[PDB]
């Protein structure tokens, strides 16, 4: 039994000495990060938006592409259905930030 | 055994404090372009989670115009 | 029966002095999550609703993913159905931390 | 036996009152941020409890729009 306290205590201590190992690492690291974000400008947030909407867009159109089949009927004056597809997966993506908006409390665009 | 989980859980503790305490001043440097970053980061997870019931959707019927029920196909 | 007396008294008293070693532990350990957790300003407040988010969003859409089918129908200048989906998953998500509010 | 029960109840009492009061002084430190993580490290199992029911759906049927219900498929 002291054999074993010993060994569950010497592992114990080393982990948690590594764990603050990765912890000062990763404070000192974001530092960092933060005064580079520090200089950006409209451009560099136009880039990021750009860059994080294909990968949204994605997340939102692969449950959807998993339909067997879609049927598309039009009739008088109206449209075939495929601007209602890609509507319902704009206004999807467009109302998501909406909604994190309506906690976070933070913009997501610039203008 | 008692003692020395006492033990490991006091060394968790001062280690996880120590990394909330760091990351705290660390936190307290974003301006407004690395909480855009934050949140731009957890987008595309929140979206895939809410996506997730779509992948069983079987079948889509869509139909416009306002007409009669008569047509058909 | 005197020895199972002792035994019981004994292991009994250990294991409660075992209770009360991770008690003082736990307790000197939360005392500094407080104190760190002093130190946070919206950033960090942002961070952790951001980092909750997605597990709230999986423990709500795991058990509606299991539907073996899900079938849309649209019809006149309405929506086809999957903001539908989407919607109910949100206004659960956003009721949620409201109905704890209420408490 | 009855005391050696009597003993070791008391013992538990002595520990687990202890566990308390010193946690009592734990909690009165916690300020807004502390109970916003007690408050989000609670919901997601509540959530998980709460969204169990859903796990057995069958099918789901989808419409929208209001018109009339002759259209059908």
């Amino acid at each position: 039994a002291e054999a074993e306290a010993a060994s569950v205590r010497m592992r114990g201590e080393a982990e948690a000495f590594a764990i603050g190992a990765r912890a000062r690492a990763e404070a000192e690291q974001m530092a960092k990060k933060a005064e580079a974000f520090q200089l950006y400008q409209e451009a560099a947030q136009l880039d990021m938006l750009l860059e994080k909407l294909p990968q949204v867009a994605e997340e939102i159109s692969g449950p959807l592409t998993s339909a067997n089949k879609i049927t598309l009927v039009s009739s008088g004056s109206g449209t075939m259905g495929a601007a209602k597809v890609t509507g319902e997966v704009l206004d999807i993506l467009t109302r998501l930030p909406e909604s994190v908006e309506r906690l976070t409390g933070v913009s997501i665009s610039q203008v | 055994i008692g003692e020395a989980e006492a033990a490991v859980i006091e060394a968790m503790g001062k280690a996880e404090a120590e990394r909330m305490k760091l990351k705290a001043e660390a936190y307290q440097k974003y301006g407004d372009a690395a909480k855009m970053a934050l949140v731009l980061e957890a987008l595309p997870q929140i979206a895939a989670k809410i996506a997730a019931p779509l992948t069983k959707v079987d079948e889509i019927v869509v139909l416009s115009g306002d007409n009669s029920k008569v047509t058909s196909e």
